[PDB]
């Protein structure tokens, strides 16, 4: 846990980041994207909540 | 980012595509009928 | 100005813009608005006195711009925050109550309140 | 139903997250009876 | 004839660069800020949890 | 011959009058929209599809009218 | 060479750059140009999630997105004052409308059998007008066939043609009595207002297409 | 803008329907899921 | 001939009838929006009734149009 | 003969004008139906059959006009 | 030929009639706007974009009349 | 030709009819202004810009009509 | 002769344009009376507005009228 506290301080890409690095560290990303396209429901909840819903209507 | 995620368009978009093929043939004949003049 | 009054409390006894839900849809009153009497429906109310804006959940009442520009608002009780999760739970129970049951009308009113809650 | 009864029910529902003081709760929760009378004869005290 | 039309297009791009390009800049900025603050907030949020 | 071409172009002109109705119709739908939103500002998202539907349908009668104009004009 | 073919090639190359070289950094903050096509993505995602309302809501989100974008790009490119209108070949836009109408009819038949025509039975009514309410529903079903295409066609065609006739007139207005060419800016401004309006009705139509053929799909996916 | 009556309808239309099928596949499999990836990636950081 | 001219002219005059349908439709949809904004909740009953009112309004214009095609083509 | 025949067709086109008023008429009845039903929430069971009568009558004027249009057109 | 050229000039005038509907239409949207804004005050942030949309659609129907007018008048 | 010159003078008259629509339209915006401002006298400062916009747009449809009239008159 | 006849007919057609302006004037005034009856006291702000509204309504009629005079009188 000491190491972990230090690790959040010494590892944190707080600015911009490539989505490829996120896919690489979490294939959970690619799994969900593939499942959402496969489901044919491309709704992302939390992107309308803790991100703007960016609606016009 | 740019990655192929399969879509089964041959059973999702099958009636649209069938309509497209029929009209493709029909517009060939329509074009031929109009090219008389 | 504005009298905003409850029996045991007074919320805001020169208020510039007030936005109100009344039996007339929603009405906004801005400075001089010609004198009206409208019964206030149970409401979510915004009161702006200057640019400062205060957000209220109000149990309806009656609204009256007076000719002397005293906006007499009388309502039974209210802040928005005070009304506000457990309330959502309770209303689900109350929704169940509507199925059986003045009590019939009461449970219907509770559903109206549930709509009012949903507005939040 | 009567307008002030309508508002009353709304007010009572409205005192529900709960946080409310006793006095709020009291204005929205009181027990009583109404004993109707006649021109004499009294229809019994029925809980108001 | 059509040079009048090309003049109209030049006027159109002129109106865009005055009004729309700063507005759209402001729109983009606003969103960028909102995203960034959420992003850094979540990063912070978990640093708190480590200590907990 | 001159009569036929004249009549064609005249007939086109006459049909064009029909377009006016749809133009008023669209406006009426928007007047209703404005009133609906102001009386309940949360009605809007449901109303937005219904408004567009009414616009389209109103417009359509004019576009049919316009086909008669185009059949004469281009044809 | 085919002028139409060349401008379809230009449209394709624009769209490829719009989703490659729009945020080639692949920022999680997103490049400024790509913020537009995110907001557009969400207001059509949440619109066709509402309308279509089926499990195939997101399955028909790419089609409705390229129906937005096709009309959005082809009503920018066709608005360039030295660019050849794809839309002046009306036959592609109208053909696309008939194709989609037929692909709705086939989808409806597939989804709702030979009792698809129960869509055109709307409600119980007195018996002498039960068939009537089938007739003036089916008429509207293939009035739906041509209305959608001809709306878009009329706006775009009329805009370009209107501008060109008025431009030629104000050109020869300037050629006559040269003192009117001095302070000949006010008719230019009238044409400018029309050009602004033609961009507006071109962007309005790409969304209007995509809501109306979402309503037609609402009927097709679930009966009524 | 000025236009006649083509007879080249099928020539035109061949290139027209080709552009639709191209964009449909291209969007659907490639470029739209790249947006859904942006949303989901942002949401996964938000959750984590 | 005069008869050929007459059918083209007659077709023009008949087309005007579509105008009535365009106004009619808008009045139905306007009332739909007004009702739904008034109630927040009438809509389930009202939306079918509105589609009926629309169909009938449109139909009158279509009768005019059908006369137009009978003249114009015929 | 030619003039008479022309006059039949022209007279028919002119006759088709009368129809628009009945079309707008039907909409006016239906607007009132929606509006009425919004006032009561509950008049509708009486009012819906009443409304069908109103519809039929407003429509009927159009049919009389249409009959004459056909008498001129076909006849 | 004098007949056909005269027909162009007549037909133009007939087409011009269609414009009236759009003209009334614009006003209907703005009248609604003014009344609605007076009710709410602050509804205007939502409603003003809707008003611009409504204007554009009513106007567009008007433009169809105008282009037919110019097709007959000018060519 | 007498016929062509005549056609310009007839056709001019026909064009003039369209302008009536704009006349009604302008009035409709003004009617709303008076009623609106009566309902809320302080909304006026926001609303008066909107009102002038509505006047101008309604008028524009009128301008196009009047232009077509002048083209026949003075062409 | 035909040109002179055409002037007189053409002039008549233009006269139809006037009807709309007439209706317009009334609509502003109807609102004046309604507004006045509604506030009792809007009158001093509204009075210059009302004159303006009258003028514009009349004005569309005036443009029609000038065209009419040009055809009639020459």
């Amino acid at each position: 846990l000491q190491s972990t506290l230090d690790n959040i301080q010494s590892a944190r890409p707080f600015d911009e980041l490539t989505v490829d690095d996120l896919t690489k560290i979490k294939p959970e990303i690619d799994a969900k994207v593939e499942e959402m396209v496969k489901k044919g429901k491309w709704d992302v909840p939390g992107y309308k909540d803790r991100f703007g819903n960016l609606n016009v209507m | 980012m740019l990655k192929r995620f399969p879509t089964p368009i041959l059973k999702v978009y099958w009636p649209f595509f069938v309509a497209g093929a029929a009209v493709y043939y029909g517009m060939s004949k329509a074009a031929d009928l109009s090219s008389n003049t | 100005k504005l009298q905003f009054a409850l029996p045991h409390e007074t919320l805001y006894s020169e208020v510039t813009q007030v936005n109100l839900p009344a039996k007339s849809g929603r009405i906004g009153v801005l400075a001089n608005h010609v004198p009206t009497v409208e019964q206030l429906l149970p409401g979510v109310v915004e009161v702006m006195e200057g640019s400062n804006s205060k957000k209220f959940f109000i149990s309806g009442g009656f609204a009256t711009v007076q000719p002397d520009s005293q906006l007499c608002v009388t309502a039974i009780e209210a802040p928005l925050e005070s009304f506000s999760e457990n309330i959502k739970n309770l209303l689900a129970e109350a929704k169940k109550n509507v199925s059986s049951s003045r009590e019939a009308a009461e449970a219907a009113i509770q559903v109206e309140v549930l709509e009012n809650l949903q507005s939040v | 139903i009567s307008y002030a009864a309508y508002l009353n029910v709304a007010a009572q529902a409205i005192r529900s997250t709960e946080l409310q003081t006793a006095s709020v709760l009291n204005r929205s929760q009181t027990d009583a009876f109404y004993t109707q009378y006649k021109n004499a004869s009294e229809p019994t005290p029925i809980t108001k | 004839d059509e040079s009048i039309l090309l003049l109209t297009f030049l006027g159109f791009t002129g109106l865009v660069a005055k009004y729309l390009a700063p507005a759209y800049k402001d729109f983009a900025d606003a969103r960028m800020k909102k995203v960034s603050d959420v992003l850094n907030a979540s990063r912070n949020k978990h640093v708190e949890a480590v200590k907990d | 011959m001159q009569l036929v071409l004249a009549a064609k172009y005249i007939g086109a002109g006459i049909s064009t009058i029909g377009l006016l109705g749809a133009g008023i119709g669209i406006a009426i739908v928007f007047a209703a929209l404005i009133n609906g939103v102001s009386r309940n500002p949360s009605i809007k998202d449901t109303v937005f599809p219904m408004a567009i539907l009414g616009f389209a349908l109103s417009e359509a009668t004019g576009l049919f009218c316009l086909m008669v104009s185009f059949l004469l004009l281009f044809g | 060479l085919t002028t139409f073919s060349l401008y379809t090639i230009i449209v394709l190359l624009v769209i490829t750059s719009l989703y490659t070289l729009t945020n080639n950094n692949n920022k999680i903050i997103g490049s400024r140009w790509l913020i537009s096509q995110e907001a557009i993505y969400d207001t059509i995602m949440n619109m066709t999630k509402g309308q279509i309302g089926g499990k195939n809501w997101g399955l028909y989100f790419p089609m409705i997105f390229t129906l937005f974008m096709f009309i959005f790009i082809a009503n920018l490119i066709s608005m360039i004052p030295y660019s050849f209108a794809l839309s002046a070949h009306l036959v592609f836009i109208i053909s696309l409308s008939i194709v989609i109408w037929l692909g709705n009819t086939i989808l409806g038949l597939y989804k709702h059998g030979w009792v698809f025509f129960s869509l055109f039975v709307p409600a119980g009514t007195p018996l002498p007008l039960v068939p009537l309410l089938v007739i003036i529903e089916t008429l509207s079903y293939f009035a739906r066939a041509i209305s959608l295409g001809l709306r878009l066609g009329s706006n775009i065609l009329a805009g370009h043609l209107l501008m060109v006739i008025l431009a030629g007139l104000t050109f020869n207005f300037m050629l006559i009595n040269l003192f009117t060419l001095v302070f000949g800016f006010v008719p230019l401004a009238m044409i400018l207002a029309i050009m602004m309006l033609e961009f507006a009705i071109g962007i309005i139509q790409g969304y209007v297409w995509a809501i109306l053929t979402a309503s037609y799909l609402k009927d097709a996916v679930y009966l009524h | 803008m000025p236009q006649l009556v083509p007879f080249y309808f099928m020539n035109q239309l061949t290139y027209g329907f080709l552009l639709m099928i191209t964009l449909l596949i291209l969007f659907s499999q490639f470029f739209l899921p790249m947006i859904l990836r942006l949303y989901v990636s942002r949401l996964f950081i938000s959750k984590l």
